[PDB]
């Protein structure tokens, strides 16, 4: 209930330091130069908490990731590529993963923060990034003494 | 290389037989193999493809069954070759799971060389088959052929054409060849040569020539027909395709050979002497087509006494007519296609051409032989006038003929001036594709300038928080208010309210919340919890919540409390075994939710008949339906007026004739009401009363749909402008009586889908076909809001992702388009619709597996928020749901509906992610598919060009090249087989014999009693067409003293029939 | 980890979720009483659920993976892997009736739907009474391979999420189970609850109620209840 509370919160936060440097931009494009709204924005980078504000900030380059065909992550000191497409008999482009296509940071931040892409805190849509492909049904054998139970074992782990 | 010798094929489906999507597939790759393929196209009894294959002298037969009767069907085929001289002839057969492998024994021990299962297809795979069916017809036809003309000189018919495939061939002797000249010289019958641009109408035209021969001279011509079509030289064969347009060749006096060019010229290399075998068979006259010939090409002239030159309005500059070589020599000059744009144009510039090439100044323009025709109109004055023309010179040029029995007219040009949609609104779905992105187009602008109004006044807000007051922000705000539209204003302006609406446990009566039994509260209807007033708006204008432009979420706010969509397709033996399974279906629920299926004889408008080629299929894959009083009873017991049963009929080529018979029996029900409620008959009066309350109140459906008949289902037995005539009529009828309750037709795409068309293609298709009938409308002159609320849809539901929001997008296109392009009130911007879970996605192996599939597609179905909804029985491949079968598919329903948990919820689809990029990206694809059909004239544009069935057969065999392929997963076929193979003795539902003598007896019981008023009653109906007034007002009157056979077989003889499309 | 039986034995995805949650708590509080290090022994626990017909089926995983990443990193103070809680999903056994067999597969078919919409690590199907035929678990075993391969939306690997019901019903059921946790803890514990019988009370109760509203033809129970087999 605390973390809730805490997503409400920094959300609130977020979304006001959007709102504000919004009509920061809006006022200088009308001509109006007024920095107290950048005094009361600059006031609530701070705050947000350091993990929400990487959080947002991470944001663009989490969807240009899921943009593409592949996925591109380095491990170690080679890299691992994953597709992100499926594509259907119409020829219609299914996304593994579909991200959000919200335009308030608010609803990002509440949305990372409460259920974020499947393999990232806090892990709601799945504790990995993407499922395993491909034999995962294990075997299952007991029955009489255990001889035939191996050998049934052996016999379909053939 | 291909086969040894030039082997040709005849390929048709079954008679009342549209199945068609199996057989397409099977010719194409005949073909790709190097095989002459004469295809003949759906719907043929076995006297025409045995005729067929006859005359063509081919080697083997494909017929595809999927209706049942295939036993009789076949045993009657192999009986007719062999009476005729064509045991040689072997016939190929395939049905799925409909031709049982005992059945497949039978008929293969009978005489059939091989009928292939779906098994046989996964272990051969598709080329596998056709190339085991080829191989066995690699044989020389040539020793069969007559070594002296006595037999063909004779009449022999038979004889004649196996001379023509030794002619052919080159193996004919040359002391042979030279005395067939030397008779076919004394011989002195006309040949005329019928020649001209691709598609131009060729053939139609010829068969439209043939058919007035027959009329004027009551048959007593002898017409031979050489029909000649290109060849791909790279496989070897050809798609010979005029004999598939001729519908007027079926007689004895009439034969008729395809060619292929066999030089990829626009004759076959050996014409000459096939048209000189002719000439010594003692046909009174004959008729040859060529292919598609250019600008400057005229090889028909030296070979023919006549040459007509068939063209289209569409020839690009009137100097292109200097160009075009045909014009110099052709005795005449047919422009068909006169409803094309500029016909008229097009006549003063070819006639003032013909008249310069001969040099005739002192005659005038109008007097040279230069016809405007138009042969897709039945009885059209304008082949009648070219048809005399050619009389007077083939009668000058010696050949006997009576004084005709024929208008003979004067005039050159056609005088149709019938339009389904004018050209002036040729581009109206391009036109809905524009309103629909125009409409995103707002709801982007709209969105950005209600977030920017938050986000200052927001700021504002803050600012007066701290102290600094800056109303240089209010200024910007109060701007933006005005940008605003007033629509957009008011809608985030009732947020607030309507979220309270939705909050609480009531609707202010209806209920919002189901409690489950961990003590949960489910909202039906789950709101967002934006904060963003921009994604409020973008959320209210292309998804608000169900009963709500622009209806995404349904069109109404909450699921009928009642009424379950569910609404299961039934149909089998006679009118009183269909009565039980309605009453096995409908059982346990209040609301009586019907939908007929009807067998093949009926879905053609025949009457059941003894002749094996009918009588097998009677009571088969439906009900049989031929009088009224069948109609009455299939429907006894059902009050059809009751506000809570409603009524579906599938049925397409003979609707009108149909539903004529089932207003009539919810008018007889009334009158059977009232008659016992007062004990008496009511007075003319009273009965005027009831008669008219019943048209007003009457609920159900009829399908009708003519354009994806042409396109999908293929049941369309009169002309397709004809169709469309009738079916005006019908909304026509409807208006003028109120019937606001019954829907004149259930615009479809499920046939389209099922016949392969992916879901962009099926709901692309299916939507365009609704607008065309509401442009057709309109250009008839019927307010948007009287005939919109009668229009009724329905689609298919498959694996496929797309399928998941098919429903969604159909509805926001359609509301999106009648509210700003067409103007629309509310009733007429929401679209419903019935799904019907896919039947082509359950398979004959493993029959288990299907409740598996047919269970996902009812749940998106129903997540989707359909209207009505169908569900497949597990042995679907195979038959017609059993009693068992159908209780399983009705569980489906039963079970989502009431048990399921997520389904407590009524709009669970709405918000996710997958869901609406899947609904923005399926939407775009179809707006961009009506782009397409509308560059290519509309959808009856694209029909004349014959796109859709192309588009559809090809995505048809992209698919079934995946399924036997193994690219495509197809659980228990292609992959995860069974052990054991098994696919044991199943039980299916045909219909018993006594019930096929009861409809005969029925019948003939039926004809007695009206004899009296039954000419005179089908004499008024064509008069009805004739005179052009309302066919189906007529219909109403005609169904009540004539079988369904009656009145189609009479609409034949004044509407004409279909002429196929391949 | 399981709450198979638990659920099985009649109590509903609320009290299956939270009894299982709470358990698995325990044994985490046991742990780490007897000196252990929570990053020792927390990546080594696995979960075992049922999904029924029940609503909050459809997010019984996504719940019981935020509740645990959410304490395992704020309260207890764990890494990464043992944030990530993993588990096996087996379709309602209770759920399937003697009566019209053939129907079974239909509802087995609805719960390893979302069971793997919701992304689960681990899944067995029911077959449609008697032994387990090899006939019987080849349609169990298709409803799977169906499902992952056949079906379309199944292509996305997060068609729950954005859903304004799996958003709302992953709150309140996150927030039943909270709330069951605290009449857990005002009875002792998990151990100091069933000191009092609280758990086997609670889903004996739970149970009889189902049994109830089954017989009482309130809840329907297709082939059981109603639309009942007009032969047999
Ligand atoms: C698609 C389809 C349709 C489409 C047809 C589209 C079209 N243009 O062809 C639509 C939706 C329009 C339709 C309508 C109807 N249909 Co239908 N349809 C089917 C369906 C789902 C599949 C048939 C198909 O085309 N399969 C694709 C082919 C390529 O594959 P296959 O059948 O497995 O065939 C393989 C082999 O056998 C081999 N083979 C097959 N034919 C041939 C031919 C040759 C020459 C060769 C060499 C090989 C070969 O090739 C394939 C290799 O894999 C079947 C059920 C099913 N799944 O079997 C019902 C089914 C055939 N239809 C049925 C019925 C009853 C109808 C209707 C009459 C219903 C009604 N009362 O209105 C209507 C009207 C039809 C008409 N217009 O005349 C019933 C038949 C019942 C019976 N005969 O006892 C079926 C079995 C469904 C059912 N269980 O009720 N139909
Ligand atoms: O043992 P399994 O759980 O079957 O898998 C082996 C490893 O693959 C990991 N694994 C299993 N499935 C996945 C998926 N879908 N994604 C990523 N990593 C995975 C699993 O966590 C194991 O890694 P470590 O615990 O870090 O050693
Ligand atoms: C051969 C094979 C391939 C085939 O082709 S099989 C073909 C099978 N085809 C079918 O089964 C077609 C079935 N489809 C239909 O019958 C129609 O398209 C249909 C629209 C779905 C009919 O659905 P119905 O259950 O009759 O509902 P409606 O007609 O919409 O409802 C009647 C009125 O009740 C009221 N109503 C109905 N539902 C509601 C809800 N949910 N809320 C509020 N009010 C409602 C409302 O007043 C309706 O009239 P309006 O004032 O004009 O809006
Ligand atoms: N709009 C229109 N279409 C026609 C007319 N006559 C024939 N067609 C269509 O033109 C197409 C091709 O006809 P076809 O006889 O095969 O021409 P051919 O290949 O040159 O012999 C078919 O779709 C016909 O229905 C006509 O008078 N008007
Ligand atoms: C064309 C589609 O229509 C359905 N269908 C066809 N004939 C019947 C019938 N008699 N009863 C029920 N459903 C039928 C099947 O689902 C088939 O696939
Ligand atoms: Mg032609
Ligand atoms: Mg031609």
């Amino acid at each position: 209930r605390a973390y809730h509370r805490r997503v409400v919160a920094q959300s609130k936060l977020a979304r006001e330091r959007q709102q504000l440097r919004a009509a920061h931009d809006m006022l200088q494009g009308a001509g109006h130069e007024s920095a107290a709204l950048e005094t009361l924005a600059s006031e609530r980078d701070v705050s947000l908490g350091a993990v929400e504000r990487k959080l947002l900030a991470m944001w663009p380059q989490m969807q240009q990731a899921y943009s593409g065909d592949e996925y591109v992550v380095k491990i170690r000191d080679k890299e691992i590529r994953t597709g992100l497409i499926s594509t259907t008999l119409s020829g219609t482009k299914i996304r593994k993963v579909v991200l959000p296509r919200f335009e308030d940071e608010g609803e990002i931040l509440k949305w990372l923060m409460r259920e974020n892409v499947p393999g990232s805190f806090p892990y709601t849509a799945g504790v990995f990034a993407f499922k395993r492909e491909g034999d995962p049904t294990r075997m299952f054998a007991g029955e009489g003494d255990a001889f035939r139970t191996n050998r049934r074992f052996k016999l379909v782990s053939e | 290389r291909g086969p040894a010798n030039k082997v040709r094929f005849v390929t048709a489906a079954s008679l009342f037989d549209g199945h068609d999507a199996s057989i397409n597939i099977m010719r194409r790759i005949l073909q790709s193999q190097g095989c002459e393929v004469i295809h003949l196209g759906h719907n043929r009894s076995v006297q025409e493809v045995v005729t067929a294959a006859l005359q063509e002298d081919v080697q083997g037969i494909a017929i595809s069954s999927y209706q049942g009767g295939h036993v009789e069907y076949f045993k009657y085929m192999i009986d007719l070759l062999r009476e005729h001289g064509g045991e040689h002839i072997q016939v190929f057969g395939g049905g799925g799971g409909v031709i049982v492998p005992d059945e497949i024994r039978e008929l293969q021990a009978y005489g059939v060389a091989r009928i292939y299962s779906p098994e046989d297809g996964q272990r051969m795979g598709l080329a596998g088959m056709i190339t085991d069916m080829a191989q066995r017809c690699d044989i020389d036809l040539t020793r069969y052929a007559p070594t002296t003309l006595d037999t063909v000189v004779a009449g022999d018919r038979r004889a004649l054409a196996q001379l023509i495939t030794a002619l052919e061939n080159g193996k004919a002797d040359p002391e042979l060849v030279s005395a067939l000249h030397a008779q076919a010289k004394a011989a002195a019958v006309p040949v005329l040569g019928i020649t001209g641009t691709g598609g131009a109408g060729k053939s139609s035209l010829t068969d439209e020539l043939i058919r007035r021969f027959r009329l004027d001279q009551d048959d007593a011509l002898s017409i031979a027909v050489i029909s000649i079509d290109p060849s791909r030289r790279k496989s070897g064969g050809a798609l010979l395709g005029d004999r598939i347009r001729m519908n007027a060749i079926n007689h004895p006096n009439i034969f008729m050979r395809s060619l292929a060019t066999r030089e990829a010229s626009e004759i076959s290399q050996a014409l000459p002497d096939v048209i000189a075998a002719c000439k010594a068979a003692r046909f009174d006259l004959v008729i040859v087509e060529t292919s598609g010939i250019g600008q400057g090409d005229a090889a028909i002239v030296p070979h023919v006494d006549l040459s007509l030159y068939v063209m289209t309005p569409e020839f690009g500059a009137a100097s292109q007519l200097e160009k075009i070589d045909m014009l110099d020599f052709a005795d005449f000059v047919a422009i068909n296609k006169f409803d094309r744009k500029g016909a008229q144009d097009a006549w003063r510039d070819v006639a003032k051409q013909v008249q310069r090439n001969r040099e005739q100044w002192h005659s005038r323009a109008e007097d040279m032989p230069v016809y405007g025709t138009q042969a897709s109109r039945f009885n059209d004055d304008g082949v009648t006038m070219l048809y005399q023309g050619l009389v007077g010179a083939l009668g000058a040029r010696g050949m006997s003929l009576k004084p005709g029995t024929l208008p003979n007219l004067e005039g050159r040009i056609s005088t149709g001036q019938n339009v389904i949609v004018p050209p002036a609104r040729s581009r109206y779905l391009a036109e809905l594709a524009d309103t629909v992105r125009a409409y995103h187009r707002r709801v982007v602008a709209q969105s950005k300038l209600a977030r920017e109004r938050q986000q200052l006044r927001a700021a504002h807000d803050m600012l007066q928080g701290a102290g600094h007051e800056s109303a240089a922000l209010e200024t910007l705000a109060s701007e933006r208010d005005v940008s605003l539209g007033a629509v957009e204003r008011k809608l985030l302006a009732m947020w607030p309210q309507m979220q309270q609406a939705y909050s609480g446990d009531e609707y202010v009566r209806t209920g919002l919340i189901s409690t489950t039994l961990s003590g949960t509260k489910i909202r039906k209807v789950v709101l967002p919890r934006f904060e963003d007033e921009g994604e409020i708006l973008k959320w209210l204008m292309r998804e608000n919540v169900p009963g709500s432009f622009p209806y995404t979420a349904g069109v109404f706010a909450f699921k009928r409390e009642g009424e379950d969509p569910t609404r299961m397709f039934a149909g089998e033996g006679d009118a009183f075994r269909t009565n039980r399974r309605f009453k096995l279906v409908s059982e346990g629920m209040e609301a009586k939710r019907l939908s007929t299926a009807f067998d093949s004889v009926t879905l053609y408008g025949e009457d059941p008949h003894e002749r094996p080629d009918i009588y097998g299929k009677v009571g088969n894959s439906g009900v049989s339906i031929a009088t009224l009083e069948d109609m009455k009873v299939l429907y006894d017991g059902f009050d059809l007026t009751n506000p809570s049963t409603s009524v579906s009929m599938t049925i397409n080529g003979p609707a009108p004739t149909i539903l004529a018979m089932f207003m009539n029996t919810a008018i007889d029900q009334q009158i059977d009401r009232f008659r016992a409620d007062n004990g008496r008959d009511p007075t003319a009066d009273e009965e005027a009363k009831i008669r008219a309350w019943v048209l007003q109140n009457v609920r159900g459906t009829v399908q009708a749909d003519i354009l994806k008949e042409d396109q999908g289902q293929n049941t369309c037995i009169f002309s397709t402008e004809f169709s469309l005539k009738v079916m005006g009529d019908i909304q026509e009828y409807f208006v003028h009586h109120q019937v606001r309750n019954f829907y004149s037709v259930s615009i479809s795409g499920y046939h389209i889908a099922e016949a392969g068309a992916n879901p962009i293609s099926q709901l692309a298709f299916t939507l365009a076909n609704g607008f065309t009938y509401v442009e057709a409308y309109l250009a008839r002159g019927m307010h948007i809001d009287d005939f919109a609320p009668n229009l009724s849809f329905f689609f298919s539901n498959g694996m496929d992702p797309e399928y998941s929001v098919l429903g969604r997008v159909a509805r926001r296109i359609w509301a999106v388009t009648m509210r700003d392009k067409y103007g629309a009130n509310d009733r007429s911007q929401k679209l419903k619709y019935h799904i019907q879970t896919s039947g082509r996605s359950l398979h004959a192996q493993e029959i288990d597996f299907n409740d598996i599939r047919t269970t996902l597609q009812a749940l998106i179905a129903i997540y989707d928020n359909c209207n009505s909804l169908h569900t497949n029985a597990y042995d679907e491949a195979i038959t017609t749901p059993t009693a068992e079968s159908v209780r399983r598919a009705l569980a489906i329903q039963l079970i989502i509906n009431r048990e399921w948990g997520v389904a407590k919820c009524e709009n669970p689809n709405q918000g996710s992610f997958l869901i609406e990029e899947l609904t923005d990206l399926v939407e775009e694809a179809v707006l961009q598919e009506f782009e397409r059909i509308a560059e290519r004239g509309g959808v009856l544009g694209a029909m004349e060009t014959g796109y859709q069935r192309g588009k559809i057969q090809e995505e048809s065999l992209y698919y079934e090249q995946l399924k036997h392929d193994g690219t495509l997963p197809i659980i228990g076929v292609n992959t995860f087989r069974n052990p054991n193979g098994d696919p044991q003795t199943l039980e299916l539902a045909r219909s018993s014999e006594d019930e096929k003598q009861s409809q005969l007896h029925r019948l003939t019981e039926f004809h007695g009693a009206h004899q009296a008023d039954a000419e005179a009653m089908l004499a008024r109906l064509r008069q009805a067409v004739i005179d052009n007034r309302n066919v189906f007002a007529v219909l109403m009157d005609a169904v009540r003293v004539c079988s369904l056979g009656q009145i189609t077989h009479a609409l034949f003889e004044v509407g004409g029939q279909y002429r196929r499309n391949m």
